[PDB]
Formats: C-alpha cells, structure tokens, sequence
C-alpha cells in the first residue's frame, strides 16, 4: 500500500503519504485539554484555546509528554490522514542526538499501540539533504523549537560533529516582541504574540554587515517598513527588522553564551573526516523554517568564506520549498527502492524488543 | 599460538 | 565450530562481502576471516585502535581495517548494551563505499562488510546478533 510519512516538530506536524510531492496535513504540534474538572489537537486546539490548557509535547525537537504525543499521532492517523495505522508501514522523524529512550518508546508505541506492520525513525536533516538530491553534505536545520548543523555522508549523520543551538523561530519571535516593546509599541498577549510571528515571517532580513546596517537605519528611513495589524492600525518597524535573525548569528542577544550559525557551521566541519571537508563546504543545505529569511544565503556564504580556508569551494543550497524539505526528503526516501530493506518489520521489533531501533535506524 | 575452540552457532532458525 | 563455521553463517544470506572473527586480547589475530578479502588482514595496530582508550583522534582522518580507509559514523564499541561500531569506507574517484559494523565480545571483535548498497542497518543487526550469541557462551 502507500507508506505513510509523519513529520514531527515542535511547532507543526507535517504528514502525508509517500510519493506525494507534499505533505497533506500541516497542523500545530499542540494538544489542549479542558481548563478545569476530553482533547483536541492541531487547529481546533488553537481555535478552542479560551476554554484549554495547550501544551507542545515535542521541546526542542524532543518528545517529552508521551500521553499527549500519542494523542498527536492518534490525531495524524485518524483525523488528519484518515488511515488505520495498522495497514501502513510508517516513517516517523527524529531530532539529531534524539535520546536512546526516546526513540526505544516511539517504536514500542508504534507498534504496540498503533500496530503498525513496518516502521522507520529518520534524523530530520538527513531527509532535507536527500529532498535536495545529495547523500553527502551538511545541512543547517531551524524550525520552531531547535537549530542543528548536521554532517552527513552517504546518508548517514555523524553525531560526533553535531552541533546544537537552542534556540530558532520561537525564540526570534519572542525577541522580536521584546525589541518592538522597547521601541514603545505593546506586544505582550498570546494573541499579539501570533501578531509579531506575523510581523517576523513578512518584514525580517538578515543583514549582509549588521554593524553597518544599524549605522545606515540610523542614517535614513529606506530600512523602515509599515504594517497593518488586525485592528487596523499601521505601525512602523525599523532596525527591528534585521536584529531579530540577527540573534542566529549572535546568541547573546537574548543572553545565550553559544556560537552563531555561521561558527558552529564550521565547528561542525572540523569535527569530520579531513577526506570530506571539501564536500561538506560544496554542499551546505539550509532546511526548517527559520531559515526562510531573505538575505540568509547570502549572509551564510559571506561568513563561511571567511572561516574557510581561502580557497575553498563553498556553495550554499536554499530550496524555495524549505518549510516542508524534511517532510520531503522522507516522502522521496521511502519511494526508493534502497528504502525496503530499512524498514524494522513487526517480525523483527517480536524478536528483538524496542532495542532493534539502535540496530536499523541511523 | 592460535585460537581457541569455537562455541556451538545459534540456533539455525 | 571451529571459527570458520561462523563465516559461514555470517555469509550465508548474501548480504555481506566480508565477515572476521578477530581475537582482540594479548596478541590480537584473525581467528577466522573471507579468503582474499579485507579483514583477514587486520594488524594488531588496527585492533588497538578500535579497542584503544582514545575514541576521538579516529574522527580527525578515520581508520583502517586491513588497509581500508574508513569513516566512524557511530562509536558505541566500549558502551554497555550496544557494543558496536559502525563505519563507512572511504574510497578514490567514485569506487563504491560500504557500512561496516565492528562488535565487541568478551575475547573478539566480530566484523562485517556490506555489499554495495546494502544498508548500515541490516550490517549493525547481523553484527550484534552475532555479537549477543557469542557473549551468551562467554566469548
Ligand atoms: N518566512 C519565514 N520567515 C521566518 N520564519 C519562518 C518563516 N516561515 C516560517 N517560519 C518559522 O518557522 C518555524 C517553523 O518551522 P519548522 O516547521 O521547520 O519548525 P518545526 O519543525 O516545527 O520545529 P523544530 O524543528 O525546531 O522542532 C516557525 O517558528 C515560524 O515562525
Ligand atoms: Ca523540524
């Protein structure tokens, strides 16, 4: 029949069927459930939040509320997809440097309580990097909760050189709030909160030379753009624009002690093999959606060009469809034929217990 | 001086 | 028995094109191994390094086995419950490259290679297996 792929982040879910060329469900990783003495899930959740306690069960890439992650799943395969998990084999998601435990109880859940007849649990960088056709590079991975650079060669991660960054869109929206409430506008409310993720997603750019770029938003009002909030009013966002996904390259504008993305991509390279450094700097893939910024390639190229050694070859890929590359890579993986023999069948989960992960899966 | 004996194999299954 | 008898068992369903029992203590050796391949000529060095104290420096530019140059992926060879390296061959001008796992047992080091395209997982679970079978019998 058609695998299923279940991509889960810790800001949306994204699913749908092997072979399809997207993801036919896209959906808030948020489970609701009555305020006071059953649940929803995704959009009613959000919709229905007055009378909820919302909870994100995935915390920087990580499954951490086991009960309301079942319910995330039950919701996928039911309500979103329509399917009964147990006639689809299925291809679940994980963080980079996901726990032991944790991917041991994904598989025992998947089937002891979804039955399901196959199943796989790829690192999500790795599926952007077969989405943009390669086996071999490092991928920059940023949605909602969490950032990675990931090395990858012949479609195996090296967890030994993986980097990690706490912090991504959530972060950067929540600062976004914090410098648009010094400049005097009031941003403080959940819903305001969806206000300024609106604001980050349609007006911020990452700077070419941020230092210049504060000397010349100082210097003139070609920088400023207006926005129109709900209400109707229309305000104004200045230098706000750029020292938001600024924080990307520099951690310490919300107080983080962590190197930017451009250091830690390069970190990263030094971990590796000598014999694939080359290849690694000729194929940077950029993946999640915090990496959508405009300006955000060009910045990337420009600050690994200068860590490099000065004549490396260095090309950065940024797919247009990059929201959804995870998603993708797994819906083209699980369409190979190399994929078949990589799924853990239920025979072989019987004989080995939630272990047989370790063994099948990296 | 060489190898020890082998164990009997698992259980051909 | 003897030693051979577990190349063939290692070898038999076709996946691998190279299979070793290496005994890793006091003077390390091939116990059994594929003739004419790669394993069957690994040094006493190369075993000190996959066994060694230091599990960082093979990251810097790989190790061999038998010659072969090879890139670790995961270490887990000293950890308890997984007692397992996993690797990928390095190779010049686009010649194939294939998984290997390295378990370690009491007194060994079983070894497999992948064909070509046989993927690292089914290398890993052949290698374990083999691995768990031979520390139940105390080797
Ligand atoms: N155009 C854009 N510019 C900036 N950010 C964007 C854009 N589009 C989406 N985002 C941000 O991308 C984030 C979600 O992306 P993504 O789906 O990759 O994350 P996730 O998978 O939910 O989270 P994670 O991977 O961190 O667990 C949100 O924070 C959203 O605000
Ligand atoms: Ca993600």
């Amino acid at each position: 029949t058609t695998a299923l792929v279940c991509d889960n982040g810790s800001g949306l879910v994204k699913a749908g069927f092997a072979g399809d060329d997207a993801p036919r469900a896209v959906f808030p990783s948020i489970v609701g459930r009555p305020r006071h003495q059953d649940s929803y899930v995704g959009d009613e959740a959000q919709s229905k939040r007055g009378i909820l306690t919302l909870k994100y069960p995935i915390e920087h890439g990580i499954i951490t509320n086991w009960d309301d992650m079942e319910k995330i799943w039950h919701h996928t395969f039911y309500n979103e997809l329509r399917v009964a998990p147990e006639e689809h084999p299925t291809l679940l998601t994980e963080a980079p440097l996901n726990p032991k435990a944790n991917r041991e109880k994904m598989t025992q859940i998947m089937f002891e309580t979804f039955n399901v007849p196959a199943m796989y649990v790829a690192i999500q960088a790795v599926l952007s990097l077969y989405a943009s056709g390669r086996t071999t590079g490092i991928v920059l991975d940023s949605g909602d909760g969490v950032t990675h650079n990931v090395p990858i060669y012949e479609g195996y991660a090296l967890p030994h050189a993986i980097m990690r960054l706490d912090l991504a869109g959530r972060d950067l929206t929540d600062y976004l709030m914090k410098i648009l409430t010094e400049r005097g506008y009031s941003f403080v409310t959940t819903a305001e909160r969806e206000i300024v993720r609106d604001i980050k997603e349609k007006l911020c750019y990452v700077a070419l030379d941020f230092e210049n770029e504060m000397a010349t938003a100082a210097s003139s009002s070609s920088l400023e753009k207006s926005y129109e909030l709900p209400d109707g009013q229309v305000i104004t966002i200045g230098n706000e624009r750029f020292r938001c996904p600024e924080t990307l390259f520099q951690p310490s504008f919300i107080g983080m002690e962590s190197a930017g993305i451009h250091e830690t991509t390069y970190n990263s390279i030094m971990k590796c093999d000598i014999d694939i450094r080359k290849d690694l700097y000729a194929n940077n893939v950029m993946s999640g959606g915090t990496t959508m910024y405009p300006g955000i390639a060009d910045r990337m190229q420009k600050e690994i060009t200068a860590l490099a050694p000065s004549t490396m070859k260095i090309k950065i890929i940024a797919p247009p469809e990059r929201k959804y590359s995870v998603w993708i890579g797994g819906s083209i993986l699980a369409s190979l034929s190399t994929f078949q023999q990589m799924w853990i069948t239920k025979q072989e989960y019987d004989e080995a217990g939630p272990s047989i992960v370790h063994r099948k899966c990296f | 001086g060489g190898p020890p004996p082998a164990p009997p194999l698992p259980a051909a299954q | 028995a003897g030693w051979n008898a577990y190349i063939d068992n290692l070898m038999a369903d076709g996946t691998c094109q190279d299979a070793a029992i290496v005994g890793y203590k006091d003077s390390p050796s091939v116990w059994a191994a594929v003739p004419g391949k790669t394993f069957v000529n690994i040094t006493p060095a190369e075993v000190g390094v996959l066994v060694g104290k230091d599990r960082s420096s093979f990251y810097v530019n790989g190790l061999t086995l038998g010659g072969q140059k090879c890139s670790v992926i995961r270490d887990s060879l000293l950890q308890d419950g997984e007692f397992s390296m996993d690797l990928r061959t390095k190779s010049t001008g686009g010649a194939p490259t294939f998984n290997v796992t390295v378990t370690k047992t009491d007194k060994t080091l079983v070894l497999l290679m992948g064909k070509e395209g046989v993927h690292g997982g089914l290398i890993n679970k052949k290698c374990y297996e083999m691995a768990s079978h031979l520390r139940r019998s105390q080797y």
